[PDB]
């Protein structure tokens, strides 16, 4: 409480570099865990299509499949286009 | 009857001369340079997440077309 702040001082007095290193490192592994816009980027990597996507065979009793590119089911990524 | 004529001081003498060090401060805090630098920062940061995002959109429909066409 009171011998932190001592430290503190003196390596912004002695070693600056030093301290901003070790604040810019603590802040780069700290922030990423409280951020609600990991999941955002997740999606959005996950939402990128390298691959044709390769049709199902329609047995029957796939309701939540599509049968067109326009039908309403499937994922939508109009989340993405309002972010 | 000529009078003395010398290379001399003149009457009273010479103006000051100064000798003493002058380097004056002639700069900002500590702390308005930090706040500039950290302003500038965070406004890159979010111009740069926009385009980025507008980048990843795009990249998209590129793909998109590749798809409707690759059969
Ligand atoms: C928690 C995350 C940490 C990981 C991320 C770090 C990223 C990269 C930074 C580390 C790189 C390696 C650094 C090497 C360590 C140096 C050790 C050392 O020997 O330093 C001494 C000096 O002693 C010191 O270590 C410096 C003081 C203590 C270290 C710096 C401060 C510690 C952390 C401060 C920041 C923490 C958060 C900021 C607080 C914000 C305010 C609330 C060198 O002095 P001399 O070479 O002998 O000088 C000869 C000429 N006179």
């Amino acid at each position: 409480a009171g011998r932190i702040a001592s430290f503190l001082k003196n390596a912004w007095a002695k070693e600056p570099v030093l301290v901003a290193s070790f604040a810019i490192g603590g802040l780069a592994i700290i922030l990423p865990s409280l951020s609600p816009y990991t999941n955002y980027a997740i999606r959005i990597n996950r939402a990128t299509p390298y691959n044709y996507p390769v049709p199902l065979r329609d047995d029957g009793n796939m309701p939540d499949v599509p049968s067109h590119p326009q039908d309403p089911q499937g994922p939508s990524l109009e989340w993405l286009k309002n972010l | 009857a000529s009078k003395v004529k010398q290379d001399m001081p003149p009457p009273g003498g010479y103006g000051p001369i100064d000798y003493k060090r002058n380097l004056p401060r002639r700069g900002l805090s500590g702390y308005s340079m930090f706040a500039v630098g950290i302003g500038t920062l965070l406004f890159g940061y979010w111009s740069m997440m926009k385009w980025n995002r507008e980048r990843r959109r795009l990249q998209i429909e590129d793909f998109e077309a590749r798809i409707a066409l690759m059969p």
